[PDB]
């Protein structure tokens, strides 16, 4: 369980993973050539879980960028820290989706899936010990939603034994690109559920909240947005990249956090809330644990309970303290977490805060209020499904009704079946 | 009430009893079988990773069929609208002939009708005085 | 990579062409002769020869020569190659029975084996952009053949059209509203998008914003050529954010007939004043009546999407506040099936401006496509004059004696009224 | 959609026909050598749609010129423009038709008609794109009305594609040369029914009126109301002859005029009345759309509604206000237009005046109330044919009493056909 | 000669292996490389002697994934073991005993117990295997009970002592502890002789509250251990004379082969930071106390069936059996009906040694108490009531039915732990 390759897929796909490799990058003290001029061993103990070692000194992310547009990949080149990339690992179409699940998942998508396996095999291939994968993408377009959740069925039939993760991007009417949103997401949560072991739910009406109303910024763009996710996949990914005893991997996370094997969507939470234009104490960062303004999915931890979490704590600061702090939230909040998995929230101290910061936490929460927002995407699905409304967008690429069915079927179970969990009780 | 009773003496040790009380109440596995239990396991995890792969080629079976329904629709899109407009512009041919055809006989009558005004003045004239 | 081909047919999708090519020259820098002394999505719209001549992926359609003769021996007669101006000898006479089938059947093979040898030229065809009146006996009749033998030749390979609406003030013919109904309902299963312009909206926009007394063809088409170069832009450009063919027919089209969006277009300002619009002001403009392109009344409908393309000096972030200022409008409603119906572009490249125009140099615009039931009143305006005349069979004989059958009447008619309900349905609360 | 091909047949047909190719020869700046001497580009413009171009510089009508009689012929070469005209389209014979439709359509003419048709289809055959075919002929005598049908049905047989149009010279009592002039018309009115497709009703007595009551000439001679013919058909053929958007050609014309194929007789309007030895405003000229003393078929357009109109204005004026004074003209006498026909009036503004004067106007209409013109001939008609008056001139040339009954009905149909879409609601 | 052969499973077991063998080295004078400038010659019960003169542990140190050993293959012991005993997989059984048992383990058992035989072939006079591994990790539960099955089939008169490490959440790693627990106590109970366990939250609360140490780590947790076991194995190292040979545990400790779970008592337990020396008195009231216990429980709430104390160091007879009396005098100390009431006592000359630079003070005297008790039974039901409370809801049950691993194994080694309970109740009845 060493390496991990990373996938990006179409325009937010693309966005978000280039902010992790440059926020990660900074932290590892790697410079945009790949060269480490950093002054700590922690930031290279583990650096081959994302990185290869190229000739002479320098690291390359193992990334595969993957769009069926070329200007995302001209964007991410342009970019900051575009030249760190493996440029053979730039796999791209130039058709486009049309903002479409079904050309994505089955017409020009399955055009250039092919060419997409086979770099992401070249990068398996090389690894000693290969952990799996990782996907950045929105489901609310056409390549990252239909085009990505093809690529994680294809991965699963060639590396079944591996474990397959997601930073899956939620639409929302507050930030929108197309009206067929709700069903390009309906139809990947259908993909998600059955093939991945983790997703994290990003949530862009979460991410929008966050600016408006904590931020203050009037009018948030995707750059204020992204800024956030980066800071929450920086510390989601804490335990995978630097020494530590806890979800060092991705497979001992997964069976920390999924107790059924649905149920494996999270809901990120972190503190401090930051803007990109610029104080926390220990017992302040454990109480953001249960704040939905601090959530990157649009639900309220307290609406449900938590199945398990994992406590990321970052920067220099007492473990003690934190120790004590995590007790008295658990035990000051027992209704929020079920009682019959006990020891379910893991803590975990790395001395290394995220870029920007000098203290932070950052919460993998498996709660049943993530039905919260399987239930805002099916509302906005069956507004658009009753009156048929661009379904022959999808049946024009050969797709049948009975998909669209299934899919919501599949998501409304998922919703009932946090909900059975959510009202369990010890004594059955 | 303790009675102590020696029990080994050695280089680096000593050893005895210290009794308080008496009592109150005076008074195979095989390799084959471990074997068997493994196989069995790795039979079963080998069954469920065989049926994940069995759904997996039933959605590049059907995935394969959206694409030729795509491609039969289209096909049968073409097929209509060639027929259709076949049809249309033949029944155009034959309306805008017959028009023609009929217009033409009715000019052709007038000449045949003008002939036999011909033949009467000509019966007039001369066969008269 | 990602081509479109243009097809312009008839007096009025020719000379809309012509001030379309003028603006796209002047906006990628080609010379009249096909010359240019990097983006490179110019590429969509024009080929390039080994000489370094870049050619226009476009043919010219006239059944009488008159108009594509002026092409011929105008400014960008060297622009384009000879073959792809296609004239025959004698016109459709106002008659869509004449261009469709009588004038029309005699050219449309060379046309097709044209577009053929354009479209061998493609890696990555998008589909057609095909220019017209409604009125005309060859923009009405022989765009419908052609729309037909299209969908034989490419399936349903992308067709978008724009479309001139009849206005009276520069009518024409008194049968417009009959050659309207039939080439729609010909035109109806082979189009995806379809993009009227109603020749009335403009000639008052000439009017009132640019302050032209009696507009002229050359008026009209020089603004028309400012909508149909910003809804090409997306394509012909590489900005912020941009839309394919697929993109607006996925995000404008809810069902396959209804695809008629309305076009808004802003700021339209005289040459002459003196006197800079922000992205706020502009985005306010195309919720206003006085910028559309149809007559039409929005406050009559509901919104089912709305697609902005904006070009110049333009930021997201003003964008997207101009937006939510716009979702905050109690007088602009959407249909109740409808979650979210926003669609962006953003392009770098402001508008241009031909030399000595009517128009001024702005550092923003934007035009907007909606597909808004309000629409629907420009179909029943053609419908009430349609029903007035076939009352009579008034001028029915013209397309009979051409092998035209009273039965095409009704039915084109009737998919008419159809469409009417189609709209009127679609705008229902659930 | 280039060339026309024009026929002028009889005394009547050949004396309009020589002063419609004078007039639009000086607009056109041809001198009588066929020279071109004008200045303005326009006038060269579509210059091919009423002539060809002879060996040098020269410009020839594309006309033929037929009668059965060969003094008007011998005027026609003798007068002003006569050397213009092609020699060999000449063509005349020698005995007359004697003021009988039935000489001209079925005896003297159907002996000349081979050698006419000699000369028609080599100017026809030699058209890059034709048009059709003008004429220029009265009713009331017997070459031009009995021969110019029996022309029109020929050229239709070999053309059946083309546009045939007419300039068909009405009869009257007030200017009247035989006593037979309702049959000959009657019996002419029946063929163009059938075999035209627009018609230019040019009344004989309405020109007269014109000249009597207007021009105040006391006793007006055919120079005077063939000088109000001359204005009359330089205006009607100013699309054909000039560039411009509107029924720039005699099947767009037809499109644009005639909504029912029967109905294609049109009645004339023009403006200002002159004399050969005699600016209005905008304003006044469309007014004269409604005036019954400015037409040129003696019907009044207030006892009718129009069908549809082609409005001509000619000179230097403003497009915007004829713009706005049509119209005006239209919403306040919408009343006098069909309803049910919408966006019925085209019109047109022509920088080139017509030969005399700075401003003109000239309508073309398709009004109900032309049916006042058809019940004057018809009332004459049965008044003759009641008694078999005359009969004995018709039936002596082989004719049947049969086809007088079926003109007779045909007409009086045509009548009954305006009145029913005169008196037809939008409802 | 009488040899022991260590096996280090695990995480766990091979960082306890690290402290153990460090202070072995420390208490008999051999260096990190092996040597020894030479007491006895009873250390070579758990040393083997090379050709060159180095001295190396008779141990095999295992884990399914290589980093934990890599450093011991790379660090200040690297030159002590020689790297056929270093025994390493590529990728760990991630916390679940199924993947250890019955998916990667298998595929490393064979090399562990060809290399377990080439230690065994240098031995004249085997006594049997000391197994040191966690509870809760999926290769210290699920390679630990299938390498004990595969020990007993080709030892089978040869004795099986484990140090066990028993999960507790202020040091846990995993949510399914109390799963992997549960399975490997069933799988083993029949092949293990006697199981030392450990329960790390009393070794946390002893570094916390007698060491000073706010936040203990897994080196100030072993290095108490390591005392813990030396205490043990003691008389094994040395020519001691209480618990001379393996089987005299069994002897001393285990009346029934179930019950075979002793509880450890340490004492004193000085941090490194003057101090008068404890007396015999002193330490020996400290073996009854809880506070002092390796595992959480109540020994008032049950019976002794036996007792051995083991002093080190600066130790009298007479001041012994005068401590053990007033000791009785005070305190009760039930015994169960059918043992006698009393102590095996052992006092082993050699001092306690401690490493330098560590947490621990360097003592005169020290004792370490191994008692059976039915009070340890609290430990087994703490465990068992987590067990059932996430196994009413399936709750991970998923990722051992995903390795092989059936329902029903779940519900036997719940039904046998259940019957463990049961039996701790039978035998302490009266
Ligand atoms: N905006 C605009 N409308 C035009 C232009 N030319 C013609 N139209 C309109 O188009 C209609 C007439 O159709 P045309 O396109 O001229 O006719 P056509 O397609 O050439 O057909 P035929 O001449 O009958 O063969 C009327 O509504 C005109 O006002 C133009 O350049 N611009
Ligand atoms: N006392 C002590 N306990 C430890 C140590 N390392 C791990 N543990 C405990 O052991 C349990 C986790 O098992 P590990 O031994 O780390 O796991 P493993 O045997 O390597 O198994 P996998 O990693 O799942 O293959 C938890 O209860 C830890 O607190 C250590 O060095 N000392
Ligand atoms: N957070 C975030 N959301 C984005 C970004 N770009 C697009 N989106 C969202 O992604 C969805 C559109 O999908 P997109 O990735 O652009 O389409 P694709 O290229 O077809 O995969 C909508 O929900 C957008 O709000 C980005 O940079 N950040
Ligand atoms: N306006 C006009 N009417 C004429 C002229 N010559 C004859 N007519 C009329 O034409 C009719 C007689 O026909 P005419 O052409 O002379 O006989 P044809 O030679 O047999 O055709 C009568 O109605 C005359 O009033 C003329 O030059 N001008
Ligand atoms: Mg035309
Ligand atoms: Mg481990």
């Amino acid at each position: 369980m060493r390496e991990i390759v990373h996938i990006q897929a179409g325009q937010c796909g693309n966005q978000i993973g280039a902010k992790f490799w440059e926020i990660i990058s900074d932290e590892h003290g790697i410079d945009a050539t790949g060269a480490y001029h950093g002054d700590s061993d922690l930031q290279l103990e583990r650096i081959n879980v994302y990185y290869n070692e190229a000739s002479g000194g320098k690291y390359v992310p193992r990334a595969v960028l993957v769009d069926l547009e070329p200007g995302t990949m001209d964007s991410v080149r342009s970019g900051p820290f575009g030249q760190i990339f493996r440029p053979d690992n730039f796999v791209f179409g130039q058709s486009g989706a049309g903002n479409n699940w079904a050309k994505g998942h089955y017409t020009e998508g399955a055009e250039l899936v092919d060419s997409v396996l086979d770099v992401v095999r070249k990068e398996a291939e090389s690894c000693d010990c290969l952990q799996g994968f990782q996907l950045t993408h929105s489901l609310g377009g056409g390549t990252g939603s239909g085009m990505g959740t093809l690529l994680i069925s294809k991965i699963r039939e060639e590396y079944p034994d591996r474990i397959m993760n997601t930073y899956s991007v939620v639409p929302s009417p507050k930030v929108s690109d197309t009206v067929v949103e709700p069903y390009n997401a309906t139809l990947s949560v259908h993909q998600l559920v059955e093939n991945t072991d983790e997703t994290y739910c990003i949530d862009n009406e979460a991410l929008y909240d966050i600016c408006f109303r904590t931020l203050k910024l009037t009018t948030p763009t995707f750059g204020d947005l992204n800024h956030l996710v980066s800071l929450t996949m920086s510390g989601v990914t804490t335990c995978l990249r630097f020494p530590g005893q806890l979800n060092a991997d991705l497979r001992k996370l997964a069976v920390n956090m999924v107790p059924f094997p649905r149920l494996h969507f999270f809901m990120p939470g972190f503190a401090p809330l930051t803007s990109r234009g610029s104080a926390l104490t220990v017992p302040e960062l454990t109480q953001q644990m249960f704040d939905a303004k601090n959530m990157m999915a649009a639900c309220d931890p307290r609406h449900g309970r938590y199945l398990t979490v994992a406590a990321i704590f970052r920067g220099r600061m007492s473990m003690k303290e934190v120790d004590e702090q995590m007790l008295n939230i658990q035990n000051k909040n027992s209704s929020y977490f079920v009682e019959w998995i006990p020891n379910n929230v893991k803590t975990a101290v790395c001395d290394i805060p995220p870029r920007g910061l000098k203290m932070s936490a950052t919460f993998i929460g498996n709660s049943t209020a993530i039905q919260e927002l399987f239930k805002r995407i099916s509302e906005q699905f069956t507004a658009m499904f009753r009156r048929k409304a661009f379904l022959h967008w999808y049946t024009g690429e050969g797709m049948d009704e009975m998909e669209f069915t299934e899919a919501e079927s599949n998501m409304n179970d998922l919703v009932s079946e946090y909900q059975q969990y959510q009202e369990a009780t010890a004594d059955e | 009430d303790m009675e102590v009773i020696e029990l080994n003496k050695a280089t680096s040790g000593q050893s005895w009893e210290v009794i308080l009380k008496p009592p109150s109440f005076d008074g195979d596995p095989s390799l084959e079988e471990i074997q068997k239990k493994l196989e069995a396991a790795e039979e079963r995890r080998k069954y469920q990773e065989a049926e994940l792969l069995k759904h997996l080629a039933e959605k590049r079976e059907h995935e394969r069929e959206v694409i030729q329904k795509a491609i039969e629709e289209n096909n049968n899109f073409i097929k209509m609208a060639k027929e259709k407009l076949a049809q249309k512009m033949e029944s155009n041919k034959e309306n805008r002939e017959a028009h023609l055809a009929a217009m033409l006989e009715r000019l052709q009558e007038k000449d045949k009708h003008a002939e036999e005004v011909r033949k009467n003045k000509e019966l007039k004239e001369e066969a008269s005085r | 990579m990602r081509e479109c081909i243009s097809i312009h047919v008839g007096q009025a999708g020719v000379q809309i062409g012509n001030a379309c090519w003028e603006l796209y020259c002047l906006e990628h820098g080609i010379q009249p002769d096909g010359q240019m002394p990097g983006d490179d999505s110019f590429n969509t719209f024009f080929s390039e020869t080994g000489a370094g001549k870049h050619v226009p992926r476009a043919v010219f359609v006239d059944l009488e020569p008159t108009v594509v003769d002026e092409v011929r021996t105008g400014t960008y007669r060297q622009l384009f190659h000879p073959e792809q101006l296609i004239t025959g000898k004698e016109d459709a006479a106002n008659n869509y029975a004449r261009g469709h089938y009588t004038i029309g059947k005699e050219i449309v093979d060379l046309v097709l084996d044209r577009i053929r040898k354009l479209a061998d030229q493609c890696t990555g065809l998008q589909g057609f952009l095909i220019f017209h009146s409604f009125g005309g006996g060859t923009g009405s009749g022989f765009t419908s053949l052609l729309m037909e033998r299209l969908s034989v030749d490419y399936g349903k390979k992308s067709k978008l059209e724009f479309a001139i609406y009849p206005a009276p003030q520069v009518s024409t013919a008194v049968v417009e509203p009959y050659n309207s109904i039939l080439t729609t309902h010909t035109t109806l299963e082979h189009s995806d998008c379809a993009f009227m312009v109603d020749n009335e909206a403009i000639y008052d926009i000439c009017r009132r914003n640019l302050d032209i007394e009696r507009p002229t063809y050359t008026n009209l088409n020089r603004l028309i050529g400012q909508i149909v170069s910003s809804i090409t832009a997306s394509l012909r450009f590489d900005g912020a954010l941009n839309v394919d063919l697929t993109e607006f027919q996925t995000n404008l089209v809810p069902y396959p007939r209804i695809h008629f969006p309305l076009v808004t277009y802003a700021p339209v300002i005289s040459a002459e004043k003196a006197y800079q619009l922000s992205v706020a002001e502009i985005t306010n403009a195309c919720f206003e009546p006085a910028n559309q392109m149809v007559k039409c009344d929005p406050r009559h409908g509901k919104y089912m999407a709305c697609c902005m393309l904006y070009r110049g000096d333009v930021v997201p972030k003003d964008v997207n506040a101009a937006i939510a200022t716009i979702k905050t409008k109690r007088t602009i409603q959407f249909v109740d099936w409808c979650p979210t119906g926003f669609k962006v572009g953003i392009n770098y490249q402001p508008p241009t401006v031909v030399p000595g125009g009517d128009l001024a140099k702005v550092q923003r615009a934007v035009c907007m496509l909606s597909n808004t039931t309000a629409i629907a009143e420009a179909w029943a305006r053609l419908d009430h004059k349609f029903d007035l005349m076939y009352a009579k069979r008034a001028f029915v004989h013209w397309y009979v004696g051409e092998g035209m059958e009273e039965g095409e009447f009704s039915e084109a008619r009737e998919d008419l009224a159809a469409l009417e309900k189609d709209y009127e349905e679609v705008g229902m609360d659930s």
